[PDB]
């Protein structure tokens, strides 16, 4: 969908691990979804599994980090996300997708466009979007800002 | 060993989280037994002052309020009374035995009892007072408890204000308990389950007539939530669907999968060196999906949740089993585009290629589904009659035992439809494919033979589904409407083929305990629904009968939905709450609540004339009026009629601040009244009377317009006022401008305030009513259906 | 789709502000018209070409 009328915004998202949007809201969304799913089943092994994944999300919400410096050891409050987990990949894709869906509904306050495609893969993400008219330099500038 | 520490103040994002439950986890109710008798008034000794103002050597008992808490401003007073109505409904008991709350009078002749602790407190105080007549002491000595055990009735004395008597007597005469016997244990169970000879029932107890039981409010949906609240309806529908899945039986011994599928392989005559569409027929013929389809169909048809289909056209057996499906399950029960696709596939790969036709020329939004158009193009009685049945298969809406029911044809229940189906499939096997090659004939005819060699098992399956469906339908209280939901459940036709190909001569009947559990759960949800509707309707109709115009009727609906412990209240918008309110307004209030509210209406003014913190107005007459004689005050500047002078309302003045009228009337010394609740101070002096202070209070109103810092003066004058020698000697009746609009206390009549409260003696209350019933089933092979004929018999 | 149950009207201070501003603009408009007209007419009567 590249054309004279369309543009594409691409963005690196690799620094977004200590960020304020991968802390509490990210974890609590999953906890809420798990609550819904627990009330959406009748078997008990499944509810146990869901409660364990939930408690994992509870504990990862407060997480300290052994880091040496010479002889003594620092431990820092880091209630956020990183790799080293079975979950990090798909969940980061989810959260980045939701984030861009949320931001991209604000350019609509000032532009008319039709979101043609969104893609998220780890350390980057790109969304293409098409306009009612032909593109200019100033729309690119203002969209970016 | 050594450590270091660092920290970071993370923000605290709190969602609303909308704490949920499911139907089986909804707790029914906990009955209210009554505490103390809900007093609003109490007696009190006050001094008394004879005319001329001076004092007796005697006192007197007057009624006064407990907890003077009333506000300033009439709007806030009506708020007060709405809150009081909420309190009474929070205290409105369900049953009550007076002996539990009774205590012993320490001064009765016959050593008798009375009803409440404060009753006896009052009796003892008035008995031990020096200045009480002997006659009230005689009264206190004669007043005792009477009992008649032939009728299980008691009568206890009480002492309480007439409003209090009204409330308590209403509670007594309208306590919702009913005599309990085993006949009611039976008749609480549905008819269809008692009338079913596949269940046997007994009990090992004989309850007495001394027992009691509360009857649920199984009144229907007043709100019509199927009418234009499709989100709430989808929620409710899924939340009943899940309950229904919990109760459908797991299937018994199925045929051995490996054996059945080796037999299928033999009957298909596969080849290791071709593709053979026949191979895909084996796709997903496991168990655990047969059960899944068996469960999904029944739970959908009971919950009235639509369900969609997924099926790969390379697998023709999926279609060949979807035939059976579409026969025995209605079509509006499925979502349209799904069965459109399925019927189109069925046509364009079993039927029109068999009778030698064009493939099809079908439009997406064609107003006819493909079976309807194909009903008339073909010329063959069997297949055409089959398609007729399929197109005109739909539920029958019938109201039985109070509940609506979506009943099947009664030709599906008795499996005979399968005979139409098998005749159609035999008359398709016999066709040639003039257009299409012989391998394709072989594939199709072979597939439909795999299902034609299961005639008896399929008849039996259909009868079994019908039986379990009706048997579980019998355990429903909320009427079951047929309107499509936003959202579907994915049904796989592989699971259908698994079911139809893995079943035989083993019957599953619902255990009576599952039935009773499903019934009690639907009851608890339904009764909660009705009781909460009645709550909210009561509060709404209350607030509109008091002109509480600033109140915004949103939190009420939110409470109503929270108490319905399945919805997401934090993400239902406001328009929907307001439409729900619009429906709630039009409903009748139950009798208990309407009566209590009528009581509060008729006596709220009387409660408000009391409360000596606020007065009901103030007069201003630029005239030297007289002071009134009373005998709990002395000479007072009090008014109780408000005749004459014209009155300004103050809430009307607070709303629309236009002080031109009040200001002009004050400047030009025009007489006026000011009506609205207003505090005051009690100036017990005299030198502040001749000095005429109570007129000084109004000159602030012109400078600062807010009439809220407004407190009239109340000139109570007596022998306890430091300057009473003036009123004693000089012989002048005191006179004052600016009287206060207010009422006096009511004298306490011990005799007439005594009443006799009547009630029962020693009943018992039972809740889980189906606990006394034991139930069991006949052997499942020796079962029987509506037709009085063993189901699951054909081999 | 996002509104309900909150009436917002202009404050009297805002109304007075918005009236005074339009007044000032309109008065300036007429005054500068008058000045330009006077100066043009005086330039055409004093033969300033």
């Amino acid at each position: 969908f590249l054309s004279n009328n369309s543009m594409v915004l691409y963005t690196d998202v690799s620094q977004w691990d200590s960020s304020q949007h991968n802390t509490q809201p990210f974890r609590k969304g999953i906890i809420m979804g798990l609550d819904m799913l627990a009330n959406m089943t009748n078997d008990a092994r499944v509810i146990q599994t869901l409660n364990l994944y939930k408690q994992t999300q509870i504990n990862l919400m407060d997480s300290y980090v052994q880091i040496p410096d010479g002889n003594v050891i620092k431990k820092i409050q880091y209630g956020a996300v990183a790799s080293g987990e079975k979950q990090t990949k798909a969940a980061n894709s989810i959260a980045n997708l939701a984030l861009i869906k949320t931001v991209l509904s604000r350019i609509s306050n000032k532009y008319s466009f039709a979101t043609k495609i969104i893609r998220v893969d780890g350390d980057d993400n790109y969304a293409v979007l098409q306009f009612n008219t032909e593109v200019t330099k100033q729309m690119v500038q203002d969209v970016s800002n | 060993v050594q450590y270091e520490i660092l920290q970071k103040t993370i923000p605290t994002f709190e969602p609303k989280e909308s704490i949920l439950k499911k139907l089986e986890d909804i707790k029914p109710e906990q009955v209210k037994k009554q505490t103390k008798l809900f007093r609003i008034f109490e007696p009190r000794q006050l001094p008394v002052y004879r005319a001329n103002g001076e004092k007796e050597l005697r006192n007197r008992w007057y009624w006064k309020l407990k907890r003077d808490t009333l506000p300033d401003g009439d709007y806030d007073v009506r708020e007060y009374f709405l809150n009081l109505y909420d309190q009474v409904l929070t205290e409105m008991p369900d049953y009550l035995l007076l002996k539990d709350m009774a205590v012993e009078n320490k001064n009765s002749r016959d050593a008798g009892k009375v009803v409440d602790s404060e009753t006896a407190a009052i009796c003892d105080a008035i008995f031990q007072d020096e200045e009480t007549e002997g006659v009230v002491r005689r009264f206190i000595a004669e007043m005792r408890q009477r009992v008649q055990a032939d009728r299980n009735v008691v009568n206890y004395p009480s002492i309480l204000h007439p409003i209090d008597h009204a409330f308590n007597e209403y509670f007594l005469q309208h306590q919702l308990v009913e005599p309990l016997n085993n006949d009611i244990i039976f008749n609480y169970i549905p008819e269809r389950i008692r009338n079913d000879v596949n269940y046997i029932l007994n009990m090992d107890r004989n309850l007495p007539s001394t027992a009691r039981y509360i009857r649920p409010n199984l009144l229907q949906d007043r709100l019509n939530l199927h009418d234009n609240f499709e989100s709430l309806w989808d929620t409710i529908t899924t939340s009943n669907y899940i309950l229904a899945r919990s109760v459908v039986p797991d299937l018994k011994e199925l045929v051995s999968t490996e054996a059945q599928i080796q037999k299928m392989s033999q009957d298909l005559q596969l080849e290791a060196l071709t593709i053979q569409s026949e191979t895909q027929f084996l796709t997903g013929i496991n168990s655990q999906a047969a059960n899944d389809c068996f469960k999904t169909l029944i739970a959908a048809m009971l919950s009235q949740r639509t369900m969609s289909l997924d099926f790969v056209t390379t697998n023709y057996m999926s279609l060949i089993s979807g035939m059976w499906l579409l026969t025995v399950v209605p079509n509006d029960m499925f979502i349209r585009e799904s069965l459109v696709a399925c019927q189109l596939a069925i046509i364009n790969t079993i039927i029109y290629p068999a009778f030698g036709m064009q493939r099809m020329h079908y439009r997406n939004g064609d107003p006819q589904t493909p079976f309807q158009i194909a009903e008339q193009q073909i010329q063959n009685f069997q297949v055409a009659n089959w398609l007729h049945f399929v197109n005109n298969n739909q539920f029958r809406q019938v109201v039985i035992d109070g509940v609506l029911n979506q009943v099947l044809n009664d030709n599906i229940r008795n499996g005979h439809v399968v005979n139409q189906l098998m005749e159609a499939l035999m008359q398709l096997s016999r066709q040639q494919f003039p257009t299409m090659p012989v391998d394709y004939k072989r594939s199709i005819q072979r597939g439909i033979l795999l299902l034609s060699n299961r005639l008896g098992q399929l008849v039996d399956l259909t009868r079994l589904l019908a039986y379990n469906y009706e048997t579980l339908m019998a355990c429903i209280t909320m009427n079951m409407q047929h309107v499509q939901t936003l959202t579907t459940e994915k049904l796989q036709l592989t699971s259908v083929t698994s079911l139809c190909m893995l079943i035989g001569n083993a019957t599953v009947i619902p255990s009576p305990q599952t039935l009773f559990h499903y019934y009690n759960v639907n009851v608890n949800f339904h009764s909660n629904y009705n009781e909460r509707i009645n709550d909210a309707v009561a509060i709404i109709t209350a607030a509109n009968r008091l002109n509480l115009y600033q109140k915004k009727m949103k939190s009420i609906v939110e409470d109503f939905l929270k108490r319905l412990q399945i919805f997401d209240i934090s993400r239902v918008p406001d328009d929907q709450m307001y439409r729900l309110r619009d429906r709630l307004r039009l409903l009748p209030v139950e009798i208990r609540r309407l009566d209590i509210f009528n009581l509060i209406l008729m006596n709220m003014e009387q409660i408000e004339r009391a409360s000596d913190k606020i007065a009901q107005g103030v007069i201003i007459a630029y005239r030297d009026m007289q002071l009134e004689r009373d005998e709990m005050y002395g000479y007072v500047n009090i008014a109780r009629n408000l005749d004459g002078f014209q009155q300004i309302n103050l809430e009307e003045l607070m709303r629309t601040g236009d002080y031109a009228q009040i200001t002009n009337m004050l400047l030009n010394n025009q007489p006026v009244a000011l009506v609205g609740a207003l505090p005051f101070i009690t100036d017990s002096s005299v030198i502040s009377l001749v000095a005429k202070l109570d007129a000084t209070v109004f000159a602030q109103i012109v400078k600062l317009r807010k009439v809220d810092t407004l407190k009239p003066i109340l000139y109570k004058i007596n022998s306890d006022s430091n300057d009473f020698y003036l009123v004693a000697n000089y012989d002048w009746v005191p006179t004052s401008t600016t009287k206060v609009y207010k009422q006096i206390p009511q004298q306490f009549d011990f005799r007439a305030s005594m009443h006799m409260l009547t009630s029962n003696l020693t009943f018992t209350v039972y809740s889980d009513l189906l606990a006394f019933v034991s139930a069991d089933t006949v052997e499942p092979i020796n079962a029987v259906a509506f037709d009085n004929m063993r189901i699951m018999n054909e081999l």
